[PDB]
């Protein structure tokens, strides 16, 4: 029984019945009055936002290693989203992640879905530090490595590390779901917002990071599609933004 | 300072079972009887255990599936028994025996089994 | 009135202190979710439990797949290991493990959910086996098959759940002491073998996670082995 | 297998000088429970029945001289002779008895010098 | 039934540990040596860094305990009949201004709040509230601190808690008196949000999360091997 979401009322999606993580148990929701540092009362642009952004497709492969997107930067082209990032200095959201491979029942696999608040990447080069460009592209993937990274300026691209220094399989504490091509085929993630501070700005700082990790390398014979795809699909929810009228009566 | 004997020195043949005894002049209570040879070269080589008082039997890997081990508490004398014998294996086979859980302290005097092809 | 032992300071003493910066109005507090209460909430979450670090494989992912092929192989064993966490190499650098060896005390029962990464289209069996404390493990399949056994059916099922209960002669067993040969053993057998139709793969992969119950508490707070460093940093 | 690994080289000195040997049982041979070692160093007369001379590598054998003294924990283990003597002649081994197999070690002959 | 009170998040970081060992001289010597000072951060100590990072958010009190203890020192000119020592412990909010040296100006600012400490009491001690401008300290920060998309990476954010400086009021004419501070800190009414895994790697900066690549844990002797490590005795001979 297929299922059809037209969120956006501009977009199409049909997706089966499954199981959804709610991240931390917290539904998204508007910043009320209560919690306010401003109580100049900030706009709630969501016409044009709730609409599912779908991502391009990734080949998961053999020889494969793990891909990870750092949000919200991973929306900064991607139509009124990048339109309210240029032109508003404070903002707040919370997402709504879907991820689906498209593989026949003679492929095997195993895939984990994380949602890490906060990743703070290491460097290749101990002494050195990160720059900008290789914590994330625009709205493409950055992948990991089986062996060490020897760079100068790069992530530690290292599997088994997750780039931040704890072990790979210690990650399941975090808003996660499993991708078994034997009986599942998709995932749900909800994320709310959280950070310190009620609102900050867009560009200075990643609210978390998606990673998407193969436990289980792909497997086939010799007669099948030499890849699986994966597909990435956000749709951004309760969003809101700082106010630009003058508070004092003229 | 309890002095230990065996059956003999004996000149043995090719695939010619020999029967190498142990005599007794302690108890049979949770102490220990074992065997190494003493080659030409590179000292000594343990061939197998046998516990009295706790019927335990093992045998050496070197010697897995070619070495047997009888013993008769009754009579003072366990055998250790052996088929397919080489000419590689004419060493002195020393009886060793221990009163202690983990301990070698006592000793044999050794049997000479050189054959002749 | 007042002992010489009045005036001194003990390292745990919980006594108020004068106020540094009175008349301070400190920043409200928000809703942040996710918020914890309890250590013991974060040690009932599964993890991946490397069950395959056989000295070649500590240094990738490989660690955490126990490997399962069909063939020829009538009663060889998948896998095995000992049953006692926060100092068995398998369990020890979990979730459970580093939040136990935080602790000098522990008490309960232990969680395993085995996973067949496979094809969907494989079948088979296999015998999982529990032996007691009081008890040396099996070596061959028939023996497994008397004691505490349980079969999974990898068509039929793709998860198993096994609950290692709590066996001990006084209330809290220590971290740090190795009982040899009476922590308790888990033991996987093949019984038929695995069976895949034309154009498919052979071979497939069984990841385990292992969690606790609802049943730990923990006692007598100490530091960590695991930090060997000392000094501070820079 | 557990593996032993004795001195490269013998002796080789005069008769009289203080001598250090040494044993590396690899597989550790420590115990939690009693805090023993299960190693015994050997002297073997070419011909006659070797007999041990140090045994759980912190006693001196009943019979043996005040001249021998072993000691050593973990992995590694040493014994010194105060002064050797040419009347001793042997071949020293190094034999643990921690678990099966029981591994003798690599041996040290008492050669000549003089 | 076994209660877990143990393992609660007050019991589990509110140990006293001691975080800040130095020495500092009474008369003789380069104005550098006469005073005693520190930031209170958590990124140094490795342990209470480990049980820190455990979590992302925190907030919390603070509680300082300090163990002053002096002596004499040799040389030439000693003192027979010194009174007492007296020491001021002085603490500096973030935007305070700080001192460059002893008997400067800063350490007479009223807005610094000061302890006189006469040895021979039970050790001093203070309070000190939960001072940010943010709703919870951050441990681990993703970002950049300036808006331009450049500076120090994941650092310098808005969480401080300042300085601390700790000088000799006594101005001694013969002799010279060396003196040890160790600092006690404890949080307090502590509140953590958003659980991490504890981490793997050794710690190599006091600012950073650089590391070096570790293995996920430690190696065994087979896939399917047992323990076994019991010798020979009256069981299993």
């Amino acid at each position: 029984r297929v299922r059809s979401i037209t969120l956006g009322n501009s977009t199409i999606t049909t997706q089966e019945c499954a199981n959804v993580v709610v991240g931390y148990g917290v539904w998204p929701s508007y910043l009320q009055d209560n919690e306010a540092t401003a109580e100049d009362q900030p706009t709630q642009p969501d016409v044009a936002t709730c609409r599912f952004y779908t991502l391009d497709s990734i080949q998961w492969q053999k020889e494969s290693d793990g891909w990870w997107w750092k949000f919200p930067e991973a929306l900064k082209n991607m139509g009124l989203f990048g339109q309210n990032m240029e032109y508003h200095y404070l903002g707040r959201s919370g997402y709504t992640i879907h991820v689906q491979c498209n593989a026949s029942k003679f492929h095997q696999g195993c895939l984990l879905v994380v949602c890490v608040p906060e990743a703070e990447m290491g460097c290749s080069d101990v002494e050195r530090e990160v720059v900008a460009a290789s914590l994330s592209s625009e709205d493409t993937a950055k992948s990991f490595s089986r062996t060490e990274s020897n760079g100068q300026h790069t992530v530690q691209t290292v599997v088994y590390n997750a780039g931040m220094g704890v072990g790979v399989g210690n990650l399941t504490i975090f808003p996660h779901q499993w991708i078994n091509l034997r009986t599942n085929n998709s995932a749900t993630i909800v994320m709310p917002y959280i950070n310190s501070v009620p609102m900050d700005n867009m560009f200075r700082h990643y609210n978390f990071t998606l990673m998407i990790i193969p436990f289980a390398k792909l497997e086939y014979t010799e007669q099948a599609s030499n890849y699986v795809p994966i597909t990435v699909t956000v749709a951004p929810m309760c969003a809101e933004y700082n106010g630009l009228r003058l508070a004092s009566h003229q | 300072e309890v002095q230990l004997q065996q059956s003999g020195p004996e000149l043995a043949r090719p695939w010619a079972s020999v029967k190498i005894s142990c005599q007794a002049f302690y108890t049979f209570s949770n102490y220990g009887m074992q065997w190494v040879k003493q080659s030409p070269g590179q000292g000594l080589e343990w061939i197998g255990p046998f516990y009295p008082g706790n019927a335990d039997t093992s045998y050496n890997q070197k010697f897995k599936g070619k070495a047997t081990l009888t013993a008769d508490k009754s009579s003072s004398t366990a055998y250790m028994q052996f088929s397919s014998l080489t000419s590689e294996d004419s060493a002195v086979y020393y009886c060793a025996r221990v009163v202690a859980t983990t301990d070698f302290d006592y000793w044999g005097q050794g049997t000479t089994v050189t054959v002749s092809s | 009135m007042l002992t010489p032992g009045s005036n001194q300071f003990l390292t745990s003493d919980d006594f108020q202190s004068p106020s540094a910066m009175p008349q301070f109005d400190v920043t409200p507090e928000m809703k942040i979710p996710g918020e914890v209460h309890n250590l013991m909430e974060i040690a009932e979450v599964d993890s991946v439990v490397p069950v395959n670090n056989t000295k070649e494989n500590i240094n990738s992912m490989e660690a955490y797949r126990i490997p399962v092929t069909g063939g020829d192989q009538l009663h060889t064993q998948v896998f095995g290991f000992q049953m006692q966490p926060g100092l068995n190499s398998v369990f020890k650098r979990t979730l459970l493990g580093e939040i136990l060896n935080y602790y000098a005390h522990w008490s309960g029962s232990v969680k395993l959910t085995f996973v067949f990464c496979g094809s969907a289209m494989a079948t088979g069996k296999f015998l999982l086996a529990y032996s007691p404390p009081g008890a040396s493990p099996p070596q061959n399949r028939k023996q497994a098959m008397l004691g505490t056994h349980v079969i999974w059916d990898v068509g039929l099922q793709s998860s198993c759940v096994l609950c290692i209960p709590w066996i001990s002669q006084t209330h809290y067993r220590l971290v740090q002491q190795d009982e040899y040969t009476s922590a308790g053993y888990v033991t996987c057998w093949y019984q038929t073998g695995l069976i895949v139709p034309p154009g498919a793969p052979p071979s497939c992969t069984i990841l385990c996670f292992a969690s606790a119950c609802n049943d730990f508490s923990v006692r007598n707070l100490r530091d960590t082995p695991f930090i060997e460093q000392t000094q501070l940093l820079q | 297998y557990i593996e032993a690994s004795q001195s490269p080289s013998s002796l080789a000195v005069s008769v009289g000088e203080k001598v250090t040997m040494s044993c590396k049982s690899s597989q550790s041979l420590l115990y939690s429970s009693n805090q023993k070692n299960y190693l015994a160093w050997f002297q073997q007369k070419p011909g006659q029945s070797p007999k041990l001379l140090i045994y759980w590598a912190s006693t001196r054998e009943s019979g043996v001289p005040d001249r021998f003294t072993g000691s050593g924990s973990g992995t590694d283990f040493t014994l010194t002779i105060s002064s050797v003597k040419a009347e001793d002649l042997a071949v020293y081994y190094c034999q643990q008895y921690y678990s099966y197999p029981y591994t003798f070690g690599g041996g040290t002959k008492l050669k000549i010098k003089r | 039934y076994h209660s877990r009170t143990e393992s609660s998040i007050e019991n589990f970081l509110c140990r006293a540990a001691c975080v800040y060992i130095a020495t500092y001289a009474s008369a003789g010597g380069t104005p550098t040596e006469r005073y005693a000072s520190w930031r209170i951060n958590t990124r140094q100590m490795v342990q209470l860094r480990r049980k820190f990072e455990l979590f992302t958010y925190l907030r919390f009190d603070m509680e300082i305990t300090f163990v002053i203890t002096s002596t004499q020192d040799p040389g030439t000119q000693l003192a027979q009949d010194m009174p007492v020592l007296t020491h001021q412990i002085m603490y500096i909010p973030p935007g305070g201004p700080v001192p460059n040296s002893a008997t400067d100006f800063a350490w007479q600012s009223s807005t610094n709040p000061s302890i006189f400490w006469t040895e021979g009491c039970a050790p001093a001690r203070m309070s000190v509230p939960f001072i940010s401008i943010g709703n919870a300290y951050s441990n681990f920060y993703d970002g950049w601190s300036h808006f331009t998309q450049e500076g120090v990476y994941g650092f310098n954010s808005l969480n401080n808690m300042g300085h601390i400086y700790v000088r000799h009021v006594n101005e001694q004419s013969l002799g010279v008196s060396t003196s040890t501070l160790r600092v006690y800190f404890k949080p307090k009414h502590v509140r953590a949000w958003v659980p991490r895994p504890p981490r793997l790697s050794p710690y190599v900066k006091s600012s950073n999360v650089n590391f070096k690549p570790t293995a996920v844990t430690t190696e065994r002797k087979d896939i399917n091997d047992v323990g076994t490590l019991r010798p020979v005795g009256y069981t299993n001979h």
